[PDB]
DNA sequence: TCACGTATGCTATAATGTGGTCTGACGCGG
DNA sequence: TCCGCGTCAGACTCGTAATTATAGCATACGTGAGG
RNA sequence: GAGUCU
């Protein structure tokens, strides 16, 4: 027995009969007519390819189990898409296409913020220019080195080079054996603090009475313009919706509200105290 | 979440969840497809795999790795052991209004009492200064308040003066190995940077002065400040629980 | 071990006399480091217990 | 035992906390055993008064 | 006898063992590992030549085409240290490898000349390592420790009463290659013998011997000897060698030709093994019943019909002796096993091997290492092949074939990398001796198993995997590849061998922060040996075997020096006259006594050399250059001690000092401290932060001087002469004509490091130690580093401590220090602060650096220029704005109530938010220095203008000086060849020197040397220009930064804290302290005299420690301030050089038989009153470590002084005035300022950030978190009883969201409630659970 | 109905079973 | 008797941020603006 | 990973 998922897919794929030039176009000429028998052996007897070329496409992005998957799924496609009428072999046509499925499924999958093809495309470009450039260069090429090479714009290829940087885990240990991670560092800012939180409730529990304080036509046109009071932030022209239903009158006493509450913060302790706040 | 350069982090959940989608759904797309089942029997075996690395990783297998050579945290590690919920954020956790400095001696304290220098006691009893500078009229708003005691001015230690008579700090030692290893005392605010200890709790604590340093924590609550006066009070805790003999002994 | 040391910390110890004290040395300093957590982990039990 | 009888109170949350977490979630998992917070762990665990 | 440095303040020193072999170079492996590594090797392969010639020349799977290394070279660093440390970089340098691809043809047989391709190419750049041992990585000093592993070779071990119940002592072997598969043989309780490899499964030994072809019939005649068995006429007979019927009963009557020698059930002693033995008897006839049970060694078929009789290894009987005896077999050949002596375990080994044949041995060893897989003939013998037979997947290396043979008891030394048949069998054989009764298993503990692996080794290692890494691309692209087209640069890849020696020189165990607050600390920390890393031990797999001492320590790695960390007995420092083996294992010198005279002709032992030999020890007394006086020598042998004659002594200890380290050299009075605060005080001397002024140790050792000098700290004279040019910034030394090179002028330029940043954020200043114009000697110290006073190293500051307690101020080893020292600012520590401004790039937009912010006070933006960073020199604290730094915000929802109060002011918030770079909270001082880094294509700002305006003016008068000097030296000595000549003095003077290069003389040796001065003058001319070009480029160049990064200022503040209460103090000697109250100058105690102590300590604090040295230390201190108080006196008073002369003659020739002997008639006038001015602070006085100074001296040396043998003198309290009731021990102890100070040990919080998930309080000062409540903290209120105060740390000040920000605001209101809740880390617990299938619900009232 | 980023598609020489650490201990089941 | 699994004291300070490799171009697929 | 108190 062997109890391992992979030497298993393997000891099954073995016992699998190796087609020969007119036993692949006997079978494949009945697999575009359509055939049961035919999709199943050509493929069936085709895996053992599809191994050796995950084997190469290997320590990148996925596994290994995971190439085979996704090579599979090229030599279906290799199978449907056949042309035993061409003199051609099968294992040079399908070589094209588990090459292909498992390099373009691995730009999507490798990555935890999905990169596109365009972009990662884009980006190799870069990097075997890089290659080239850095052994006559000795030291890694710049990122204008790069972009002067290709005379390409170095905004251009700073944004890919930036999109390469790859993403540390939180559960990654700074101390070693068992000390503190980086959850036990970063904050949570978007639940602000005690001190925080009482601020906005002192804040705006002290401007609740200060619109009782003002006048009564003061407070109703200036709370209800900047959304305090109201439902909706109207504008100086949208307060003539309600009763003041004027342009120049709103503004006067909008202002008017403001100015007798810039000298309520004056004497209370704050103006240029809060200026800097 | 977003580290401050660029870069970002993730859970190593995040890693597992996603190799179970990527093989549930290719498995979607191969019983669509009607392959073979030795094709089909592969895919079945790695969503398994995923499944189980998913939930507990090191137990079926050997652990599936991410990009540092180490395992990927399963679900069940966030559970399970020492730094699993339970032992370490939850039967024991990080407290507001706590500090710790070097200690070293107080030998004119008396035994209710211990040396709480001046900065620290001011920003461990903020949220009492704020609430007494409101009282005597002082500040309008907490904004306020705030700046009247970052800029430490001079009627802001007349107040914090006020808040600590009578209002008793714990003091805490490692490792914590009997209850007396906490003790509450009446504050004493002193000019330096350093706690200064009565010298007869010090055999509890079995704290020595070659440079050990206390915790500090502040009973909040009336309760609290009841409770560490009543019952955690060094004076009220003279004879060993272990054996009925005084632990408060000169040496 | 069976050569104990005839010296004292006034007179001085010598060159041997030295290197045999050091192997009493590491080993109370080790129980210091590591026999402490098998002591530890007695407390934790009875803690769980009672 | 002492490492026994912690095991063997009633209530899991007692248990799931000394050690031998992913066993005794299992084995109270399948007995739907309810945990009523009787010692001082449950509710210290809750964040309740002991 | 004495030289210039030393002349300045001579130190007494009590020794008197003659120091036959003086210190060697204390960071010696550093710097040779490591010049292993890059000197490019031609043959002996070292390093990087070993690496290409191992893994190239690499070939494709065709076969046609290959690439073959021909030799590499090393490029100057792009950056220098100076530019590495400043800027940020990684100093390496260029790798550049010769690599050439040769193409067979495929129709010949290998038609070798085809295409002979050829490039240099770059593979990566190897960091170099410093002058000092140190290698900078992005802009870091850093050391790689040396390992300590298990050497490769054969290694014979035992489970005692581990394996198993009855306690059978399992005997077990390790075949341990430097690459490639284990191999382990070992027992069972049933004395099976059984063969691992890998550790893997269980496999019967006998199966690894079939796999190398031996039938059953070779594998009994390997390990059993034979009975030969004949049958005469009826009668059966038996071969006799007597000494195998030893100790053993007579089963039959023994009897010869006509005797019995032995009856039945009676014991054959030695006697009855002589008497046959003398009567030489070789047949015996025996009965028929004795051969039932042995075992028949071959086979034996019947001649008449031609099948098997018995097999060979099966148990005869009488019915096979019958068909045997008719057959016509009349000699029988048998195994001989003895129960006790000679073991059959191969003979039961074979009855379990189930495999037959050699295919069928070499199936089970396939089927075994890859399961599952049907095995072939090919797969079988291939696998075994290359497990430990190929030359590629094994290797022992010279280290363990050594060790291996040496181990197997062989003639020869060097040998193969691969195991032959021979070695497997030889070890199978040494393994049943061993079980057998001769042969005992090795102990791992023992040094001469631990094998010393230095940077170099370690480097090499990662760099084979780099090209490793790069055999798999040249395999793949040689098969794929077009031959025509490729070149061998489009196979190479240079990202692998950079990525995996950066691996090592980086993410490494051994590869970490050079501990860099102290000389003593930087030295240590490359002595040091760790065997923890990869290829080494664990916590986890640490027993306390590993930790303890070992007798072989001795001399190699001192036992007295290792952390009190959980890696107690894993880091060890190195001895001081230690070395690494030729191999690597450890040695120490001895002094080589012949016809009992000893040799100063010194032999390195190593670990396992020094177990035969007899040690003496320093102890014993020569007769000078005769032999041993003393009839009875203590020596040392075979790991123990005991007395020997004189004749036996084979050798003898070189020092006094060598079982000890660097750090425990420098304790004075070892000898007189308990080993476990001997530890502590080696330890805590290196965290000893470096005084504002270098104060030297009165009471030292000596070893001061080798230490400041080996660390490279101290700027020292590479040539001797007079100095030209003296000066805060730099020092000019012209040379003496014998050493002076004759080509260039000879002018030395030692430019200081200046007040700048160490690893610890403390200070680094070089100050110049010789005066304008000063004679300075080859190797003398002509700058003192931050730790060093005249060469001497200077840790810390000598006072006056009195032994008395005083009011519990001195409780528990609490300090009491006068207002007196904080006065003199002496224990004052300066600390350098690096902090770094970044202009990042946002989705939103890149960040500005002005002084123009949104929201600021005409406060902040004060000590702001126009380009918004701080004026050098500006005085800041905790608040005030360094750099300028703007960010951009989207246009953010402002709330209401935010945008009324905007509009109340007008202000309203810009697009770009705010980021500025300002002073750490709590942390304050001067701004020393600011960096500005753009990169290339930036706007700059014109502060960064200003930078470059200062850089280029300084370099272009830099280069400026440096030709100006060289010149003014090269026709100095021109002028002085021109009238060896033609000599034409003050008339050829007159007019200009430009063309003085001209002239020249006849054709002589002296006209070759003009010539030689003017080519060199043009040389430095046009090298003048190429120089100053570097430099200008460098400076214009825009410096290429992380992505995402715009810009960076570096801004370096200046901290200067003095000594608080809380500041951590100790001696030398483990004895710890934290100062508890600085008392004034008035209320301290103060002698008859009138002087007031500096510290009193408390004298609880010794009896406890077992440390005496301290109090030894501080009578001596208390001599050596005795002589120098007296010294000032008399030149205070001024009375005669030739009085200076009698007092000091008398001081320094005090000792009982002194070694170092200054006679004053060799000292000049001019000479002794310079030494006197350094003396007078008190004469510095050396105690090696255990060649000590004695009571009796110390008191002699006290009446010198006019000073009580007591060493106690009355003291009077400050306070009172009246006498304390005794006299008190009072002296100059050599204290140590720790790094532990107390502003940045305090630490508070009252409400602040929360961590992301579990919602709890962050950790740590670095991140301003709160304190942990472990659960053993929980237990202390669970027990008293206070629910509220702990429901209060689990709740409210923890996680509980609502009960946080509710109760922070009842406290503002004043009111003290309690209004909790539910943690968020329950609220985790459950959806945790939840996810993982489990339903966790709660069911309610 | 283009513009733009994103995705799907196909390439016929033959090519057809994979390849990091090597050491803990003391207890307690099945 | 042998293999597997489970435990293994308590707080603090510092410190840093790593690597690789995926061809090249043509029609299809979705949303958003302008005639 | 290098430390500090036990
Ligand atoms: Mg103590
Ligand atoms: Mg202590």
């Amino acid at each position: 027995r062997v109890l391992d998922a992979t030497q298993l897919y393997l000891g099954e794929i073995g016992y699998s009969p190796l087609l020969t030039a007119e036993e692949e176009v006997y079978f494949a000429r009945r697999a575009l007519r359509g055939d049961v028998a035919s999709r199943r052996r050509m493929i069936e007897s085709n895996l053992r390819l599809v191994v050796k070329i995950a084997r190469r496409y290997g320590n990148r992005g996925l596994a290994l189990l995971d190439l085979i998957e996704e090579g599979n799924l090229g030599l279906i496609r290799a199978v449907e898409k056949f042309d035993p009428e061409r003199g051609f072999r099968f294992s040079t046509y399908a070589t094209w296409w588990i090459r292909q499925t498992i390099e373009r499924a691995i730009m999507n999958q490798t990555r935890t913020i999905r990169l596109p093809i365009h972009i990662v495309k884009e980006l190799n470009v870069y990097l075997r220019t890089a290659r080239e450039l850095s052994h006559k260069l000795d030291h890694e090429p710049s990122a204008e080195e790069i972009a002067e090479q290709l005379d390409k714009p170095v905004d251009d290829v700073s944004r890919m080079l930036r999109l390469n940087e790859r993403i540390t885990s939180v559960d990654t240990p700074l101390g070693g054996d068992s000390e503190k991670a980086l959850l036990d560092i970063l904050a949570d800012e978007k639940e602000n603090g005690p001190e925080d939180t009482t601020q906005d409730d002192d804040m705006k529990q002290s401007i609740v009475k200060w619109l009782f304080e003002l006048n009564a036509k003061q407070r109703e046109v200036l709370a209800r313009r900047f959304g305090l009071l109201g439902y909706e932030a109207a504008t100086l022209e949208d307060v003539g919706r309600e009763i003041g239903l004027t342009r120049e009158r709103v503004r006067q006493i909008q202002v008017e509200g403001l100015r007798r509450l810039r000298e309520i913060l004056q004497t209370q302790g704050l103006n240029i105290e809060a200026l800097f706040l | 979440v977003p580290l401050d350069g660029g870069r970002f982090a993730t859970s190593d959940l995040n890693d597992l969840y996603r190799r179970v989608i990527n093989r549930n759904n290719r498995l979607k797309r191969l019983l669509d497809l009607a392959a073979p089942d030795i094709i089909v029997r592969n895919e079945k075996r790695m969503l398994q795999e995923a499944v189980d690395a998913l939930l507990d990783n090191g137990r079926r297998g050997r652990a599936i790795t991410g990009s540092n050579k180490r395992p990927l945290k399963s679900l069940a590690d966030m559970i399970k052991g020492k730094q699993g919920r339970f032992r370490q954020n939850l039967l024991g956790k990080r407290v507001d209004y706590s500090g710790r400095s070097v200690i070293t001696v107080g030998p004119y304290l008396r035994l209710h009492q211990c040396g709480l220098p001046k900065k620290m006691a001011l920003e461990l009893f903020k949220p009492f200064i704020y609430g007494k500078l409101e009282l005597r009229g002082l500040a309008t708003t907490i904004k306020a308040a705030k700046k009247m005691v970052e800029r430490e001015e001079a009627v802001v230690w007349d107040i914090l003066d006020e808040v600590i008579r009578e209002h008793p700090v714990l003091l805490n030692r490692a490792p914590t190995l009997h209850r007396l290893g906490i003790q509450a005392f009446e504050p004493v605010l002193i000019e330096g940077k350093a706690i200064q200890l009565h010298p007869l709790v010090c055999a509890a604590y079995n704290a020595d002065f070659d440079g050990d340093q206390m915790a500090v924590h502040v009973p909040l609550t009336l309760e609290a400040q009841l409770e560490a006066r009543a019952l955690m009070m060094s004076t009220n805790n003279i004879l060993s629980p272990a054996n009925g003999e005084p632990i408060i002994v000169p040496s | 071990i069976e050569t104990p040391i005839t010296a004292n910390f006034r007179e001085g110890l010598n060159v041997l006399q030295y290197f045999i004290s050091t192997h009493g040395a590491r080993k109370g300093l080790a129980d210091t480091a590591l026999k402490t957590a098998n002591s530890g982990y007695l407390t934790r039990r009875l803690v769980d217990v009672a | 035992g002492i490492t026994k009888a912690s095991l063997a109170t009633e209530s899991f949350i007692s248990a799931a906390s000394f050690q031998e977490t992913t066993r005794v979630l299992t084995e109270a998992a399948v007995a739907g055993k309810r945990d009523e917070l009787r010692g001082l762990k449950e509710n210290v665990i809750v964040g309740r008064l002991i | 006898v004495y030289s210039y440095t030393e002349k300045k303040r001579i130190r007494k020193d009590f020794g008197k063992r003659p120091q036959v072999l003086d210190v060697p170079y204390l960071l010696s492996i550093q710097l040779d590992s490591f010049q292993k590594f890059i000197e490019q090797d031609p043959e002996g392969q070292y390093g990087l030549e070993a690496a290409f010639r191992s893994v190239f020349p690499i070939q494709s799977y065709s076969g046609n085409s290959e690439l073959q290394y021909v030799s590499y070279r090393l490029g100057e660093p792009v950056f220098d240290v100076q530019e590495c440390q400043i800027r940020g970089v990684t100093y390496s340098a260029p790798l550049r490898v010769k690599l050439r691809l040769v193409i067979y043809e495929r129709e010949a047989p290998e038609g070798t000349v085809k295409d002979i391709k050829e490039q240099e190419v770059y593979m990566g750049e190897i960091p170099l390592m410093t002058d000092n041992g140190t290698f900078v990585i992005n802009g870091t000093e850093r050391v790689i420790v040396s390992q300590l592993h298990r050497s490769p070779g054969v290694f014979f071990d035992s489970d005692k009463g581990k394996t198993h119940s009855s306690g059978k002592v399992l005997y077990n072997a390790r075949i341990i290659p430097y690459r490639g598969s284990w191999l382990d043989f070992e027992f069972d309780p049933k004395d099976n013998l059984f063969v691992r490899i890998d550790r893997r499964r269980k496999l019967p030994a006998t199966i690894i011997l079939r796999a190398l072809n031996y039938t059953t019939e070779q594998i009994l005649d390997l390990f059993f000897e034979k009975v030969i068995f004949e049958i005469r006429d009826n009668k059966l007979q038996m071969e006799l060698v007597p000494e195998r019927l030893r100790g053993e009963t007579a089963s039959f009557d023994i009897e010869a030709n006509g005797k019995v020698y032995v009856e039945k059930g009676r014991r054959i002693t030695a006697r009855h093994i002589r008497q046959l033995e003398k009567d030489d008897v070789k047949l015996i006839e025996v009965p028929v019943e004795y051969i039932a049970g042995k075992v028949v060694a071959k086979d034996y078929i019947d001649e008449s019909t031609g099948e098997l009789i018995c097999a060979a290894n099966m148990e005869l009987s009488l019915d096979l002796l019958a068909k045997l005896s008719q057959s016509g077999h009349k000699r029988i050949e048998t195994l001989f096993t003895n129960d006790l002596d000679h073991g059959p375990y191969i003979s039961e080994t074979l009855r379990v091997d189930p495999t037959n044949d050699r295919l069928s041995a070499l199936v089970e060893i396939y089927r075994m290492m890859r399961p599952g897989e049907p095995p072939t003939r090919e797969a079988a013998e291939s696998l075994f092949e290359n497990l430990f037979f190929s030359e590629d997947r094994y290797d022992l290396s010279a280290v363990g074939r050594m060790k291996f043979n040496r181990s197997l008891l062989r003639e020869e030394i060097e040998g193969s990398g691969i195991l032959s048949k021979d070695d497997i069998i030889d070890v199978m054989k040494k393994l049943i001796d061993i079980r057998n009764g001769k042969g005992e298993v090795d102990d791992i503990d023992h040094l001469g198993n631990r094998r010393i692996r230095s940077v170099g080794e370690m480097a090499e290692n990662q760099f084979r995997v780099g090209l490793v890494r790069v055999e798999r691309a040249v395999k793949e692209r040689l098969s794929l590849g077009d031959l025509d087209t490729l070149m061998p640069q489009d196979m190479i890849n240079a990202k692998p061998i950079s990525a995996a020696v950066k691996e090592f020189f980086g993410s490494s165990q051994l590869s970490q922060f050079m501990d860099q607050n102290n000389p003593l600390s930087e030295i240590t920390h490359k002595r040091r040996i760790s065997a923890l890393g990869p290829g080494g031990l664990t916590r986890e797999r640490a027993g306390f075997e590993v930790r303890d001492v070992h007798p072989t320590h001795y001399g190699r790695v001192c036992p007295i020096e290792t952390p009190e960390g959980p890696n107690i007995g894993l880091i060890n420092s190195l001895s001081v006259y230690a070395q690494t083996n030729e191999y690597g294992f450890l040695e120490t010198p001895y002094r080589k006594v012949t016809d009992g005279v000893v040799t100063d002709e010194i032999h390195y032992l190593s670990a396992i050399e020094e177990g035969n030999y007899v040690i003496a020890q320093a102890n014993s007394n020569l007769d000078e250059e005769g032999h041993f006086v003393e009839d009875l020598v203590t020596c040392r042998s075979k790991g123990e001690s005991s007395l020997f004659s004189r004749d036996q002594v084979d050798y003898m200890d070189v020092s006094t000092q060598q079982v000890v380290s660097v750090g425990a050299s420098l304790i004075p009075f070892l000898e007189h401290d308990d080993a476990n605060r001997a530890l502590m005080g080696a330890n805590m001397q290196r965290q000893a932060v470096p005084t504002l002024r270098a104060d030297k140790p009165l009471v030292g050792t000596g070893m001061e001087r080798a230490v400041a000098v080996d660390s490279g700290v101290t700027a020292v004279a590479k040539r001797g002469g007079v100095v030209q040019y003296v000066d805060a910034s730099r020092i000019v030394i012209k040379v003496n004509e014998d050493e002076m090179y004759p080509g260039e002028a000879g002018i030395d330029i030692y430019n200081l490091t200046k007040y700048t940043r160490s690893n610890q954020n403390t200070c680094i200043n070089q100050m110049p130690c010789v005066s304008l114009g000063e004679p300075v000697e080859r190797g003398d110290v002509l700058a003192d580093g931050p730790s060093t006073d005249l060469g001497e190293l200077a840790l810390g500051q000598n006072m006056r401590v009195a032994f008395m307690p005083w009011n519990g101020y001195n409780f528990e080893d609490s300090i009491l220090v006068s207002e007196r020292v904080v006065q003199e600012d002496r224990f004052t520590t300066i600390h350098i602060q690096e902090l770094a401004c970044v202009s990042r790039d946002t989705k939103l937009g890149p960040e500005e650096i002005t002084a123009d912010i949104p929201n600021v006070g005409e406060a902040a933006l004060s000590k702001l220029d126009e380009s918004g960073i701080v004026y050098i020199g500006a005085e800041v604290t905790g608040g005030d704005i360094l750099v300028g730094k703007v960010t951009p915000k989207g246009e953010t929802q402002l709330t209401p109530e935010e945008k009324l109060l905007r509009a109340i002011f007008g202000e309203k918030a810009s697009d770009v938010k705010d980021s500025s770079l300002r002073v750490p909270n709590g942390v304050s001082g001067t701004v020393i220095d600011v960096q500005v880094f753009t990169r290339d294509g930036v706007e700059k700002d014109k502060r960064a203008l200003e930078i470059e305006e200062m850089q280029l003016k300084q370099a272009k008068k830099d280069l400026s000086e440096e030709l100006q000097i060289l010149e003014a030296g090269l026709f100095s000595r021109i002028r002085a060849v021109l009238v060896a000549g033609g000599v034409e003095a003050e008339k050829l003077d007159k007019l200009p020197r430009d063309r003085w290069l001209e002239l020249g003389l006849t054709d002589e040796e002296k006209q070759n040397q003009l010539e030689q001065l003017a080519e060199q003058y043009d040389e430095l001319k046009h090298e003048f220009e190429k120089k100053l070009e570097a430099k200008r480029r460098k400076i214009t160049q825009g410096d290429d930064l992380a992505p995402g990064v715009l810009k960076i200022v570096k801004v370096y503040l200046a901290v200067k804290r003095r000594i608080q209460p809380g500041d951590k103090m100790a001696g030398r000697h483990g004895n710890k302290g934290v100062i508890s109250k600085i008392n004034p100058i008035e209320d301290m105690p103060y002698d008859e005299n009138g002087t007031p102590v500096d510290i009193v300590l408390n004298p609880l604090g010794v009896p406890s420690r077992m440390n005496i040295g301290q109090i030894l230390e501080t009578h001596l201190g208390m001599a050596a301030k005795g002589i120098g108080d007296k010294i000032n006196a008399m030149l205070k008073q001024q009375q005669e050089v030739a009085k200076l002369r009698e007092f000091i003659q008398r001081a320094y020739d005090l000792g009982a038989d002194v070694r170092q002997k200054v006679d004053l008639s060799t000292f000049s006038d001019e000479e002794v009153m310079r030494l006197a001015e350094n003396l007078r602070k008190g004469m510095p006085i050396a105690t090696p470590v255990f060649d000590g100074a004695k009571e009796a001296e110390i008191k002699e040396l006290l009446k010198l002084g006019d000073l009580p043998t007591s060493g106690q003198i009355r003291l009077y309290d400050g306070r009172t005035g009246e006498q304390f009731e005794r006299p008190v021990t009072v002296g100059y102890m050599y204290m140590l300022k720790l790094n532990h100070l107390v502003d940045d040990k305090m630490h508070a919080r009252s409400t602040g950030s929360y961590s992301l998930v579990t919602q709890q309080p962050l950790g740590g000062k670095a991140q301003f978190g709160g304190q942990r409540f472990g659960e053993m903290e929980v237990w202390a209120l669970e027990a008293y009883g206070a629910a509220y105060t702990l429901q209060e740390m689990l709740t409210v000040k923890s996680d509980d969201v609502n009960g946080r920000t509710k109760m922070y605001k009842n406290i503002v209101d004043g009111n003290h409630q309690m209004e909790p809740g539910m943690p968020e880390s329950f609220n985790v617990l459950l959806k945790e659970i939840r996810s993982l299938g489990i339903n966790i619900e709660l069911e309610d009232e």
